[PDB]
């Protein structure tokens, strides 16, 4: 491995270290009694890792059986985004989608909330933001949104995609557009190629996308 | 295939080894000659009686064995389940996975606790890990 | 006691289970740096301003690594540019893709891409995502693609616009 030499040189330090202290005391003798005091902080200290190593043992024969997230699926937990890639002891691995490996330990998926991006459909909505100029007709807008929507081999139409008018903007109205997808990896995709269409019927049909604006009242 | 094929060899190997030593009459008196050592000074309690002994070869042996199988079979474990389980056309998106883990697990642990068996030193081992596997299965 | 040994029971799970090692690029709670040494109750995390951090033993167990590096050490970088209204959206991502294939230092497998995500209050908004092998290799070449799309944008002319806004004088 790429540090399993460095590991078993410090395990075998550890351990030569371990014997030695013990024939020291055994050699003094007063290892015979010291089983009193120290004991008990031993005991604690060997008590605590033995416990979390079982804690997580448990945490992962639930996460196997009542199975709330598996391999191969989107999920993020804490702003980590990334697909599950192995449920093992003490560690889930969540590759990120900017190849950053996630090494969530096994009681968080229990206690913490799991965002599941695919459990049962798969299926995501996305929108699409536009802003439109203040002296322009909120209908052709509307027609033109929904064309690049309806003539999109990869929107879904059991959801029909729809279009809404929903806040009236310092400079420009704002226009959201919402539409389903059934396959994750469509996701970015979509979006690009719907924006383009989307710029193309709007320098067509002639409607403008305004920038903000300001008007200023001059004296010299 | 390789690791199949290898895998229902050494099956079928053990199996006729064992007709062998129970049937060649010789392998009984090796086992004993195995079981006429002494290794350690071991003790616990027999049939509520305090009995004190030695390890015997023959226990280091069969030891070693079990070790030795263990290791080799937790290993033969996932592709002579998915072969089997892929036939099954599945039942869930990981459950496969999770099945081959668990049988994993499980042969982890059959195999520890007849090693520790067999040392022996597992009889007064309820001592000071017992609470810690207490503790760790109570917080579960 | 009870501390110390923790300690030294979190030390023997990391060296054991290892989901950490001597030579990978880490990030715990914002601190971004290559992993150094393993020890009891500390871990040494060379930060790349050249600032040692002393991680406790137990934070490794119970928090969440971010492990740049730990089967493939690839990664991906991505590229934003801002683009004039009044402009073409093909010579753009021509120009945009053309400095990715022509770079010795960005994979093939995993196809750079060229995307079109967001309509801005001034600048058409495009998204170049490229992979790089070598963890190392990340720096250079988002300077070397830059200055070469830089190349190609004032070559081909198309324009890259500062923030706008009208105004509606009257005196």
């Amino acid at each position: 491995r790429q540090g399993a030499s460095y590991a078993i040189t410090t395990i075998l330090n550890y351990i030569i270290i371990a014997v030695g202290a013990m024939t020291v005391f055994g050699s003094l003798g007063v290892s015979w009694d010291k089983l009193q005091w120290l004991a008990a902080a031993l005991s604690v200290g060997l008590s605590f890792g033995l416990q979390e190593i079982f804690g997580n043992f448990v945490s992962g024969l639930i996460i196997l059986f009542e199975r709330p997230v598996r391999i191969g699926d989107t999920v993020t937990i804490g702003s980590f985004s990334g697909t599950v890639s192995k449920i093992r002891i003490r560690a889930t691995t969540i590759t990120d989608f900017d190849r950053k490996e996630v090494i969530i330990p096994n009681k968080a998926f229990v206690t913490e909330r799991l965002i599941n991006w695919s459990l049962t459909d798969t299926t995501t909505r996305l929108v699409i933001r536009l802003g439109v100029a203040y002296g322009s007709d909120l209908e052709k807008v509307r027609k033109v949104l929904l064309k690049a929507a309806t003539e999109h081999p990869r929107v879904m139409h059991e959801p029909m995609p729809e279009v809404f008018f929903t806040a009236f903007g310092a400079s420009t109205l704002d226009h959201e557009l919402r539409l389903y997808v059934r396959e994750l990896r469509d996701r970015s995709r979509t979006v690009d190629e719907l924006n383009r269409t989307i710029d193309q019927l709007c320098r067509e049909n002639d409607i403008n996308i305004a920038f903000n604006q300001l008007e200023v009242h001059l004296h010299n | 295939n390789q690791q199949t094929l290898r895998i229902t060899m050494l099956l079928m190997f053990a199996l006729f080894g064992v007709m062998f030593w129970a049937i060649w009459s010789d392998l009984i008196t090796v086992f004993s000659y195995l079981d006429s050592i002494t290794l350690w000074h071991y003790n616990g309690t027999e049939a509520g009686a305090a009995v004190v002994k030695n390890v015997t070869m023959g226990s280091l042996l069969f030891a070693i064995i079990a070790s030795m199988v263990a290791w080799a079979l937790i290993r033969n474990l996932p592709g002579l389940l998915e072969v089997l389980v892929l036939s099954r056309l599945n039942m869930r998106q990981g459950a496969s996975y999770a099945i081959t883990t668990i049988l994993n697990y499980i042969i982890i642990a059959v195999g520890a606790m007849t090693v520790f068996g067999s040392l022996g030193v597992s009889w007064d081992k309820l001592q000071w890990l017992a609470a810690a596997l207490s503790v760790g299965l109570s917080f579960g």
